[PDB]
């Protein structure tokens, strides 16, 4: 296969394990701000899904 | 095998955050008291800085007793020259915090180690002075941000 | 047929007529509690009831009498020409609030206590003794109708 799971590191060295299968991406989070047991699913590109204001 | 080591944390500021720069008399805020700095031996002595102390120079051992914080620079973290200097049972002048300052509660402690409770607080705070928990804190190593 | 009309007299500096400023800090004169917004009896969503300058204790409640007078409610939730907080928080719920205690040049007409009662003598020395000054020298104004 393109990339060798078994053989191979994930994401290769780096630190997040960038890891593609089924037309899904998935990433582990490092920063330890999701909680253990949990995993969050949303999509891309739909506008003004997301923004932040400041006063 | 016990390799010497020494190490240094905490500084003068992190007590007092604060103060109330009053035009004048600049030492407006203080009181000077003589304090008992060696027990009654040659030893440091536990008069560690942030202890709650009394009108009469005895260590707080309750709120009731609570009159100022002891924040002198003889006793800062880091300084240490008087092994010796001073003889058990003699009387020393201390700088004491009392009017117009901000205090960082966590760094509180009454004359044997505890820390503050709700009554010193509010003694103490009835003088003129503001106490606070708000304290960011820090993280060193480890710790993933 | 009636007309709608709305008015609006007095700011936040008609309460705290002066402010002694600290340089290393700037929030030595104000202190934070927490008081029931909405009244738990309240119905769903109602309007509130606190209003700037009741005299409240340490514990938050608003006071009755002198004993339980601690600091003077400041915040910016309830001025005058203020109006966002309406049936966002449910009866019963408690929200901080800021008090001025130290400090401060405090007028003595616009204090109130829980029942809208003026502030007494008594009121009034126990609110002194903290450091604050209280004082009605106020000007007053006049506006038309009469000649000044």
């Amino acid at each position: 296969s393109t990339q060798e799971i078994l053989r191979r590191r994930l994401g290769g060295n780096a630190n997040n394990r960038i890891f593609e299968h089924k037309n899904i991406l998935f990433i582990e989070d490092i920063s330890g701000n999701i909680p253990a047991g949990e995993a969050y699913i949303f999509p891309r590109g739909i506008s003004r899904m997301f923004e932040i204001y400041y006063a | 095998a016990k390799a010497h080591v020494a190490t240094l944390e905490g500084n003068y500021s992190d007590i007092v955050l604060g103060r109330v720069v009053a035009f004048g008399d600049t030492g407006w805020n203080f009181k000077e008291v003589d304090m008992t700095f060696i027990a009654d031996a040659d030893s440091k002595t536990t008069l560690f800085a942030g202890v709650l102390v009394g009108e009469d120079g005895t260590p707080a051992t309750a709120a009731a007793g609570v009159f100022g914080v002891l924040v002198d620079r003889k006793v800062l973290p880091g300084v240490d020259h008087y092994i010796g200097v001073f003889e058990p049972g003699e009387k020393v002048p201390m700088v004491l915090a009392v009017r117009g300052l901000t205090l960082n509660q966590l760094k509180l402690k009454y004359a044997d180690g505890t820390a503050i409770d709700a009554a010193g607080i509010q003694a103490l705070e009835a003088q003129g002075n503001q106490v606070t928990d708000k304290i960011v804190g820090t993280q060193f190593i480890g710790s993933v941000l």
